[PDB]
Order: structure tokens, then C-alpha cells, then sequence
């Protein structure tokens, strides 16, 4: 796996897929957002810690994703 | 079989010096053979399977907690233990409630509770583990030019000697193709597979199969047991018990945990199971060797050239490569005779592209005779006949060779840039070059890349960002040793091949 | 009782305005109890036992491994499984040794073992629990003065109602002792002992009882059970398992661990067993009785003065505390009467040193009647009758004040110094001193004191030269913090006391 | 136990001892003599160690005691 | 051993061992780490002394260590 | 006999120029000798046994104090004597107690009493020495090559001279392998094992031996005698008296101490004892023997080659060291006949590799033979045959070649670096380089490795970690002398190996 990768692991990936499987590319990218948008504290928190951090603009997006990441 | 209708087709076009060609086989690909002065061929693997399996561990998905007891102790020393304790199939735990006066001990304190279950379960994850000296791979070779009548199928192919069959089984990996009057071909070919057995398991489940690892299926947190005689000997991770209040419990499971194993595992490869036989179509191995046509001769040669004409049937229609398909009938009676067929630039002209049929033979009355052939990029006249009355149908073929490379280039970087060393491996060729470029390759994935895993798509395409970033921000020039490592190619592996 | 024959003796003077005063009782210890114008008594602890103990938990000391079994699996994945795993009386593991073509497998790799032993025990630590309602403390009170014929025991002595017994019950904190016509003498001493129960066990072995703690107890690695019924459930501590060869094992106990038991748990209270009874004796604790001494009166003080001659038995003899001891005798006829007693420096002067017997009174012709005094320092004779016929033995008592004080200050650092809070409980001193006392050693005795445990001799003397040599190197004046906590006083308990 | 002190901090000694409970202080003393004389090696290098750290002839006197003691 | 070290000395080192020997090195630490939790005041005055002597960070944790090794 | 199934397997590949290879026995390792133009063999360590023992010490375990008695001293100036005390078999102390006039002395003071109680043991740590002049040690010595039935067994092994047994008795230092008509080898090890006889004794306990040092055994504190007949000489270390209060004492034993000794001798070599001949299984010592290889020759040389079909059983198999073995069977009458055997990367390719039989002859109609392949890292066939109608069975054993070298490399470090001076005793190599090892290694040895003693695990992590301090935190370049004296071998023999 949950906070794990998936099983990709063995590298058998190969031209067989199902319609459930392609759609884990944006069903993660909207859970995130949708959960980004209901949560609003986290997500300035986070920011104010990557501005105070790095002074670089280069390492605190890394910062912010991570945090994203970690949470939904 | 026929290499038609597959888009992912490989066309070789063999060695003037030997007479061997290595060739790597996948479930969907077929590739095409043509030396010079042989008659041109087709092979294709069917499938893979295995026969015997073993049985490895059962695991639990859904309990049913059945019968219950309780007993109590006053919180003078001498605690409760239950009766059932000496029997296996009870899980029991024992708790401290807050026992007082109301409850009729005589002493505020803690006392003791003891509680078993007995348990059962309804669903199980049987495994099952593979030998590495049971699969029995199969392929097929055919040969093209024969002509036969219009109604027919692969058991008159077969029963004229055009379409023999092959069962590379782990012991004979040896085999002999009769071929009928074209001669014999022979294979040898080993056991490195893409599979890696003694290392995977089968994840029966609920008659869905997998292909999943030792270890992965060996760290499952659940209620397992021995395949000989089912009885659980982990029962207490999927039982729960509710808070203790007073000389009683109450038991509380967790569910079914398909969905989580079906989500989880729910990625690797996946493998069937035909009953009857036990048998398991593995879909996902490879098959590498090498086809020695030594034997090979074509069958009409000493045959008079076609004089009357033909009958079209079945009008030349384009393929997904870009070769077209034409099926001409003769119906005179000057046969056996082979077919003269020839592609020119303009009617009457020098002779272009390149012809995918060898000897078009035709053996009696009334045949149909498949001729397939490869246009140039521009207009092109295919012309099937001998005499005044020819076959004279045109093609455009409208393309550019500037894209066919690189749709080449790129098909090439998709496919054989794959399966690591085995890329090199789709013909021979001099100068040191696949020799050291194996020997390369054997290091390269016996280190940083088949030595450990754990990299799915959404770490593949955060880490390659990261590297991305990094490699632009670099400074003391860490791009001159980056470019090895992760350049070009394994980026493009990374965002749209290996999918 | 009688408190001569014994060495360690407290002397309270009793106050003459209160009426009571508060002492502390051991099971060795003893103090006399003198006013003026009463009769002077002794009191003594007899014992300590609780009667009813509650079970907690037995373990076990000696395996006695008696029935294998045995069974293998091949390199096949179908792991053994021992039909013996599913018995809650039979120790079984899992071992995978290393099978080949000679033990007849037919693969190369890891097999498997599953080996199942019969286990049974023969020495068991049953423990109890002490319940703080059931100990009976016995104590017995006498009265000096009394005398009775030369051939007379305990039991007399009890008819004549002059060494009148007690059961201080857990119920009953408060009794009276009768003491015939000398009046009536009540208690008033609390629950708090120097044993802190309800946090105890009592750890059988082999006969052999002890007083250890409660969580140190629990805290031990061996095979436990129930006190119900002995159902192990810890067996895996003395059974070791060798090496698993081949398709067999071997197994091992690891002794009787009795020995180790009985060094490591070497030093608690060793308490006694009286059987027929279920009754064990304490030896350890302490009782703060507090006597009230209201309708304490003379039992003869109308009675005359005895003028003939005595007898003397049992020449004056010297006490381990340094007390002369006297018995002499009446054989003529003006009885009853009260026998005048006397201690001068020199025959015929000023009275000088203490007499420790009220008013030894006769009561009958022939009685024999014990005479204690407590002469000074230097030379002193000791006078008993009225006329001209009397028995003048002298004494010398060589010894010096300075001494003595010493000595005095010596047992006081021995004996009340321990106890914590029952330092100054000896008696009762105006000024807030003792209640101040106390109420800084109730934190002092909170913290710093019992939070921490885990000393030991050999700790307390490498500590305590670890903190003078840190305090004699030292800086900033800290032996003024210092001094409070490790003094002169705490040297001394280390080094000679609580040994 | 042997590094582990005694039960001795229950507080409750008395005026009871057994036949053979006082032989204990100079039993300790012995042994660790015994195996102090038996093997120089280790005593060698604790006494280089003390001498090399610290350099004061105060401390390292507790730390060469503590070393042997918790030597067996 | 009690305070001994093992029996090791003889160098027979072989690879036949019980399930009940090699639990021991992790059964040690076990018990150190249980005694150093339950008892403050002992672990409180060795961090004293290892605070006023010393002063290099460097080998005061040798002191605890072996202070917590002559204790349980 | 057969080396196959054995995880620690080393190999030796001979010298071309002489006759006499060193090699080392251990009781599970073994060696495979093979020279160029000789049959190869196996040697293989079965077992050493000693055959009489001599008694030194039995200890006392478990006390049997059994009968009481004891004599009362009033403060007059004659103590207390028992009578019992002029005899050997009592164990007899005495005190002072605290004597007065209640117990019927009639003088206040310190009395005497010596009690006398009777010794008896039941357990007995029952002691023995080796003498370095009897151990029997005994090896099996087998030929690759030779076929026979598949229906037989080790008998017939060694009624075909294939498999000589060899016992090298203490007194007959070379001894001849028969061997058969392959000729005859002879040995020539000295006395030099790894354990250090006339410095160990065997104590068994309670039918678990060991192998304690002869020191050890002489400091441990407990009741010993003579082994002869008992007489008891340090009764007073199992049995203490509790308090003498008057005139009266009780007696207590210390348990069976059988534990504490089980756990303090807890890791030492367990040696075994099989019954009827008193002899022990060492199981722990090594033998040194150079193979003199001047009379082995080939048996079948003259013999025509195999020219007919095999038939394969039993399918070739990896071995833990990586190694396959295959049966093959021969069924025709051209026979005895020699098999021709080679290791191609390709069928009709060159020979790469190694085998390892070194003739496989027949001398049979049906017949089994054994073969042993060691196969390179990339993928090869094996060819068993000759004519058109051979075994092909090909083989890929996936591994690295710097892999390869590095496990060798800790298998190196691991086993051959123990042993001290003999681990530079493999073979014999030029130049002084084995010469002066040995040299070195001698008062390597001699001082700062075994003059030292006292060293566990415990204590050997503690000294590395405070070594590994010291290091990084010094200066002055001690690292440079401290590398010879600690380096990067010892360190990881404390961390690793030898465990």
C-alpha cells in the first residue's frame, strides 16, 4: 503493497492490460488533488516549511511533493 | 503457422555464409526466414506449459470464529484458565477486566479473563511451486510457396508435410522437422527463459492465477497451514477481540482480505490454468535458437515455367507491415509448374523491392497459391504470369523511407532493447561486436539492474523527474558518467516503453 | 516475657505527666517499661504468621523429555509436518537440514524435520500470595515484683495472671491484657509493618521458603503453568534441540537450574513452614504498640515491711547488658510483705544507681523472687532486708561513662537510624521536632529512598568509594550539598550495619 | 547474576545468617584476582587504555576497577 | 562463569550449535536494556559522571557503556 | 566415500610435476585430488575415537545431609566437642551463641556449639584424561570412474576395491590404500591436531560429555574426592547452617548446582561416549595428510571406445557447490569399453570447462555410471557419446564470475585462514613463500595468539569496538603498526566467522 510500489518488480511487463490497471495514472493524480484541495493546513504548513528551507526554489517543489506524496 | 495477420513481425534475412540464424521468439511475435537459393519459412512458438505441481502453503482469506466460552477470576491471584487451551483448533487469549464489588468478588482490582474461539476458514490461497524439468514448449514452421485447393486446413497442411509441429520438451531439446520434399530443419535451443523458476510461486486463489515471487508470497502476514492436512497454526491474524468489560468478550474478525491480496498482488503476470491435465499456460517466456537449414532445398526446380493464365481470387489487399497478399488461382492443365512472378517499376522493366514468396509451385489442377510481396515506397506494377495474358494489378504503397526508419529505430529501441542481453541476439554478426556486447551486458544486469527490484511506474517516473533535475542543476560534471548509466534509451524506457 | 536472658534491650523511662508512651517491637528485641509509682512491665513479639495463602503460579525446574518422534521431507517443497505438533503436552520445531542423494531424495538442496517431545517436570517453585487480613502477631506482657514458689513454669505464671498473652488480629488491633490485680494495660499499635505485603510472594522450592518480590518473580525465564492444574506453556526453556543431521534429532534438558535459583534468590527472608496449619512465620517485620498505662496500680502497697532474714539462691550474677540478677527467699511467717531493697556506694549511705523492680512482694511462706538492679559505674553495695540480718553483696561493674555513651550512640546508629520514618517514633519530644522529622522523611523516604532498587553490598561499597574519592576531588564547594545526601552517617551504615 | 547485583536491595537484612552467606565478599575479591593473575593480557591493555585517556592518576583508577570488575 | 566471560577461549568454534546458544547474544542485550529503563538513578549518576569527567564526547560513551556493563 | 552431497567440498587440481599433494581432513569437509593422467579420488575424515581413559576428579553435585547431632557449651571456659568430629565423613563447625540463665547455664554470656552432620552425594561430575597415545582415527577413500549394477550397494563398493577403508592407528603412521587394480596410495600425517591433548579433560555430568580445560577443571569450587574411593575433602562448599539460637541448628544444602554448571560450561567442544568400548567421538579435530600419487593408474586404458546409445537416468541435477551429476546406463554387448565424455558451449564446439571423472569405464553388459560435470558460467551442453545417437542435455548455471572469485575469497578467509600455521598448508609452492609463513606463523603463534587465553564473544565485540574508537581517534600513525597487530582478517573473524 500500500505505502509499498506495486509488483512491477519482476520487469514481465508485457502488451496484456486490463481497463482497471491503465487507469491507476490518473486515479492517483486526482485522489491527490481532491485531497490537496479539502486540505488546506497541510498543504501551508508544507509550503511555509519549503520556503524556509533550501532558499534554492529548486529543492522545496521536491519538499512539496514529498509531502504530498506521503499524505494523499 | 501463417505470419500474416500478426503486426509485430520480424523479417530476417538470413546469412549468405552459414547456414544458421538465432532467433528469439515471444507469444505474440513471429519472425520470417528467407535465405538464398532456400525456400523461405515461418516459425512460431504456440505456447509454454507445465505439467506437475507441487503444493507449497495454503493461506487463509475468511475466518469463521463458530463457538465461544469465557471464565473468570476474582482478582485473588489464582487466575483463570480455560479448559479448552489444550485443544488446537481453539484460539485463545486471556484479558484483565476491572472487576469490583458489583460484580460479586469482594476486592476492588483486576481480574482475569480467558476466551477461545474455535476457528474455521472458507477461503484459501492455495500455492502451488513449478520444476524447472517439467515445461513443455511447443512451435510450429511452415513453409511458403506450396499451393493447395481453396478448402482446406491446417490437418491437410499438416497431412502434406507444409505446416510439422514441434514439442521442445525439457529432456529432447533437439527436434527434427520433417517438411515433406524440402528437406529438414533442427533447433537448439536451452532453458534460460525469461520466467526464472525455482524462484516464483502460483497464487491460486479464487481460480484466478498469478506468477508471483518466493519471498513476496513467503512475507504474507495470514492464518496458514500445511497442504497435506488442512489445519491453521497461525490463528490470530485475522481474529480480534472486543474490549473486556466483565466475565465476558466478544469475538470479531476482519473481513475477507481478497480485494487487498487481489490489489496488492494484482500486477503480476498472469498465468492460466486448464484443467484437466493440471496444466498452466505460462504466456510470458521466450525462446532463443538457432534454425540450421542445411537440409533445406526447395522442392520444384526441375519444373516447366506456368504458360496459361491465372484466375484472381481474393484481390491483393495491403497488410499492417506494408506487404501485400494476393491469392491467384490456376485452373489449365500444365502442372506441376511453378509460378514466375515478379515485381517491376514500370510494365516490362528492371526488376524492384524484394519478393517475400520463394517458388510458387503448384502440384494440380485447381490451387489456390498465397504470394505475398514487398513493394517500394513508390508507385510499382506486380506482374504474376508468363505469356501475353498476365496478371498485371498495380500498387502505390504511399510512405516515406525516412519514417520506416525511423518507425525501425524506434521498434527496435522498444522491443529488442528489452530482455537485457538477449537484445543483441537477433542474428550473428563479426568483428568481436555481440561477443562483447553479451559479455557487457552479463555484468550490467548481474549488478544495478537484475540484482534487486522494487521499482513500479509511479517510483520509475518520480525518480527519473529527480534525475532530471538533478542532471540539469549538475555541476563538476557529473552528466560525463550520468549519460551511461541513465541516458536516452532507459528514460524512454521509463515514460513510454515497457508498458 | 522475661527480658534477662536476652542482649538487645531497650530502657524507657516513661514520662511522669503522660501516661503512655509509644514503643517499637521486634522479634529479638524487648523494652522495659518503669514509671515511678507503678509497677514496673515488660513487653515482648513473639512471632508472625499469616494462617490462609493464596496460589499464584508454579514453575518448573527439571525436564523429563521422555517420548521422540521424527519425520523428513525432500528437497520437494511439501513440508513435514509432525502428527505429534497438535498434542499441547508434546515440544515440537521445524528444522530444515540438509538432504542429498544418499539419504535417498533424488534433488540436491534443504529438506525438512519436524521433531515432537514428551514433556513432563519433577521440581516445581510454587509461589503464593500473602493477603494483608490474615497475619495473627502474638506478643506477651509481664510484670515484675511478683514472686511464687521455686518450682513453678509459664504456666503458673499465667494462673497467677502475671504474664498475661495477646493476639494482635488483623481485627482486633486493640486488647487488654488482665494482669490480675495489677490493673489493665491496653494497645493501640497500627497496620504498618516493615513487610510491605500485597506486593510479595512466598517462593517454595524444595521445603525451602523465601519472602521474594512480586515482579522479579514474574520476571523469570522458566516453563510456568497453572496452580490449577500443571498444563505448561512455557516448555521450550529446558529443552535444547541439537543438530539435525539427517532425517533425525536429538534431544537435550538443561539441568535442574535449582542451584542457580536458589544463589540468585540468596539472600530474602528466609520464613519458616509450620505444617498442620498452613502457617508461615515471618521473622522480619516490626509492631509500634502504644501502651496505656491508665489503671496501672501496685498490686501490694498496704501490706508491711518484711523484718526477718532472706535466703539466697542463685548468687548475684552480671547481665549481658551489665544488671545484676538476684533471687532470694522467705521462709518465715509474717507473710505476705513487701522486701525492702537498696543500692548505696558504701553499707549505710546515700541511695545511688536505679533499681529496675517496683515492689517485690511476697504473697506466701516459701517463694523465690528475682531481684534486678542496675548498679553505677564504680564501686556500689547492694543491700536487701530490713534489720541487722541482711544480704550486703557489693558490686564493681568496671566500666566507664564515656564508654557507654559511646556505645549507646553506636546502637542508636544501629538500631533506630534504620527504619526510615521510625527513627525518632521512640518517643514523644516537644517542640515540633518529631512531627517535623517526619514530615520531611515521609518525601525523603518517597523519593530517593525506595523509587529505585537493584543494590547489592558490593555496589554499595564501590559506589560509596566511588563518592568519596569524587567528593575529596571536588570543586565549587559541593560537599555542602554532599553531605545531605552520602555523610558520615551513611559511611558508617554501608561499611559496619546492614551487613 | 554475575553482572546483574544481588537481591540485596529488598532492605530487609537482620541479625539471621546462614553457614555459608559471609564468605561471599572475599570470594569475589579472590576470583578476581585469580583471574586477573591467570591472564596479564587484558589487564596489560586496560592499563594502556587508562594511561592513554584521561592522564590524571584519578580517574582512571575507577575506570581500570570498573574494567576488572565487569571482567569475569 | 557469571562474570566471566564464556568458555570461548579454547577457540573449538564449530558449526553445530543449539537453538538455546545463540539466543544468547540478543538475550543480553535484552536483559541490559530492561535493567538500564527500570533503573533511573544508576543510569542518571553514570551520565553525572561522565558529564564532569572527560569533557571530549569521545569517551564517555565507553564510560556508560561499561558503567551499564558492571550493572545489570 | 562420495563427496557429492556435501556443501564444504575443496578442490585440489594436482601438479604436473610431482607426486605428493598436502592436503587437510576435517570430520565434514573433504578434498578432491586429481592429477593430470591419473584417476581422480576421494578422501573423506569418518571419525576419531580414544579408547582408554583414566580417572582424575570426581565432583560433588547434589548433597545428601543425612544425620544431625550436636553438643551444648555453657560459658565455662570448655567449649563444646563433639565426638563425631575424629571422624572423616561428617561435616562439623562451630559457634557461639548467646547463652543466659532462661536456658539453664546459670552465668550470663556467649556459650558454644559445634554440630556435626553427615555428607553423602548422589551427583557427580565424573572426570577423565586422554592420552595423546591412543586415538583412532579412521578415513574412506573412494575412486571415480568405476560402474556397476544399479542394484548395489556400499559391500559391493568395497568387494570391487573402489571404496578402501583406512585406519591410521596412533602407532602406524603410513598406511596403503588398496584401491584395486587403480594401484595403491599411501599417506604419511603426523600427530598435529587442532586440539591440544594432555591440556583437556572430558567431564561428564549426566551423560553429556564435554571437553574442559584441565585448569578450568581443577578451579572449579565444589566437594571433590578421589576417584579411587571416596573420600570427600571440601564438604563444607554444598552444606551451611542457619542460625544457631540455643543449643540447636539446622542444616541446608545449595540444590544440585547442576544448572549453574551446565550453563557456565555451556560452549564447549560436546564430544560424544558410544557405550560398549568406552569410546568418545571427537568430532572436532583435523588430519594433515600428503597423498603420495606414484603407484595410481588408470584401470581401463586399452579399452575400444563406447560406440552405441545411452540411456540416461536420474536427469543431471545442480550440486550446492555447483556441480551437475548425472546416471547414464549402457545396455549393448560391445563391452568393457571406455565413455567419452566433453563439455562443449555448443554442440560440436570447442571444449570449455572441466570435468571432473577421469575415465568412465564399464567392464559390464547393463551397468550404471555416474557422472560429475563442472560446467562454465555461461550456458554449455554435455555430451555423453559418441556416434550420431548422444546425450545433449545442455546446462546454464546463471553465476558471476567476480561473484565466483569473491565467495571463494570468504570461503578462503572462513575456513583455511583458521587453524593458525596450517592455514598456509594446502600445498607446496615456490619461492619461500609457504616456508616462511609457517616460519612466521610459528612464534605467531607462540606469543600474542596462544600463549593468551580467556576470550568470548562478548568480551572480543567490546575490545574491537573500543580498538575501532581508538584508531579513529589517534594520531601519531598507530593505524600503520596496529594493522599488522589488527587489521582488516582478525576483525572480520571477531565480527563473522568463527561464530
Amino acid at each position: 503493497s500500500i505505502m509499498i510500489p506495486t509488483h512491477s518488480t519482476g520487469g514481465l511487463h508485457q502488451g496484456t492490460e486490463g481497463w482497471h490497471r491503465t487507469n491507476n495514472v490518473k486515479n492517483f493524480l486526482m485522489r491527490v488533488e481532491k485531497w490537496s484541495l479539502r486540505n488546506p493546513g497541510y498543504t501551508a504548513l508544507i509550503a511555509i516549511l519549503g520556503w524556509t528551507l533550501g532558499t534554492t526554489t529548486a529543492q522545496k517543489v521536491i519538499f512539496i511533493a514529498l509531502l504530498l506524496m506521503i499524505a494523499p | 503457422s501463417q505470419c500474416s495477420g500478426i503486426d509485430k513481425r520480424d523479417f530476417i534475412q538470413g546469412v549468405s555464409g552459414g547456414t544458421w540464424v538465432d532467433v528469439v521468439l515471444d507469444r505474440k511475435g513471429c519472425v520470417t526466414i528467407s535465405a538464398t537459393g532456400k525456400p523461405t519459412i515461418d516459425v512460431r512458438m504456440v505456447k509454454m506449459e507445465a505439467s506437475n505441481l507441487a503444493s507449497v502453503r495454503t493461506y487463509c482469506l475468511e475466518a469463521s470464529t463458530s463457538e465461544i466460552s469465557s471464565v473468570n477470576g476474582c482478582p485473588s491471584t489464582t487466575e483463570a484458565h480455560n479448559d479448552k487451551r489444550k485443544d488446537s483448533t481453539y484460539l485463545c487469549e486471556r484479558s484483565y477486566p476491572d472487576r469490583g464489588w458489583g460484580n460479586g468478588c469482594g476486592l476492588f482490582g483486576r481480574g482475569s479473563l480467558d476466551t477461545c474461539v474455535k476457528f474455521a476458514c472458507s477461503k484459501k490461497m492455495a500455492g502451488h511451486a513449478i520444476s524447472r524439468e517439467n515445461i513443455v514448449i511447443t512451435a510450429a514452421v511452415s513453409v511458403h510457396g506450396h499451393s493447395g485447393a481453396e478448402s482446406d486446413d491446417r490437418s491437410q497442411r499438416k497431412s502434406r508435410k507444409e505446416l510439422a509441429e514441434l514439442t521442445i520438451t525439457f529432456k529432447s531439446s533437439i527436434v527434427e522437422a520433417d517438411l515433406g520434399d524440402y528437406g529438414k530443419v533442427q533447433f537448439e535451443c536451452l532453458m534460460d527463459f525469461g520466467i526464472d523458476l525455482d524462484d516464483v510461486y502460483t497464487a491460486d486463489m479464487s481460480g484466478k492465477w498469478w506468477l508471483v515471487k518466493r519471498d513476496w508470497y513467503h512475507d504474507i502476514a495470514l492464518p496458514w497451514t500445511a497442504p497435506s492436512a488442512d489445519f491453521w497454526h497461525d490463528m490470530d491474524r485475522l481474529v480480534e477481540f472486543s474490549t473486556p468489560h466483565a466475565t465476558k468478550q466478544s469475538v470479531y474478525t476482519l473481513g475477507d482480505q481478497e480485494g487487498a491480496m487481489s490489489t496488492a498482488l494484482g500486477d503480476a503476470a498472469v498465468i492460466e490454468y486448464m484443467s484437466s491435465g493440471s496444466k498452466v499456460v505460462f504466456r510470458t517466456g521466450f525462446l532463443k535458437c538457432r534454425v540450421k537449414m542445411e537440409n533445406l532445398r526447395l522442392k520444384g526446380s526441375t519444373y516447366m515455367q506456368c504458360s496459361k493464365e491465372f484466375s484472381i481470387l481474393k484481390r491483393p489487399t495491403a497488410t499492417p507491415y506494408g506487404t501485400v497478399i494476393m491469392q491467384v488461382k490456376y485452373a489449365q492443365t500444365d502442372v506441376p509448374c511453378r509460378v514466375p512472378v515478379g515485381v517491376h517499376e514500370r510494365p516490362g522493366g528492371e526488376q524492384v523491392g524484394r519478393i517475400i514468396t520463394a517458388h510458387p509451385i503448384i502440384l494440380q489442377q485447381n490451387d489456390a497459391l498465397v504470394i505475398e510481396v514487398e513493394p517500394p515506397f513508390g508507385d510499382s506494377v506486380i506482374e504474376i504470369g508468363l505469356g501475353t495474358t498476365k496478371i498485371v494489378e498495380q500498387w502505390h504503397r504511399d510512405g516515406s523511407s525516412i519514417g520506416a526508419a525511423f518507425t525501425s529505430t524506434m521498434k527496435g529501441v522498444e522491443r529488442m532493447a528489452l530482455l537485457g542481453e538477449h537484445a543483441w541476439d537477433f542474428g550473428s554478426v563479426g568483428g568481436f561486436f555481440n561477443s562483447m556486447g553479451k559479455a557487457i551486458h552479463s555484468v550490467f544486469g548481474g549488478l544495478f539492474r537484475a540484482v534487486f527490484g522494487g521499482m513500479s511506474w509511479i517510483s520509475k517516473v518520480l525518480i527519473g523527474a529527480i534525475l532530471m533535475w538533478l542532471g540539469v542543476s549538475a555541476r563538476e560534471k557529473t552528466l560525463a558518467m550520468s549519460l551511461i548509466t541513465v541516458g536516452a534509451i532507459l528514460l524512454y524506457l521509463s515514460t513510454m516503453t515497457n508498458a
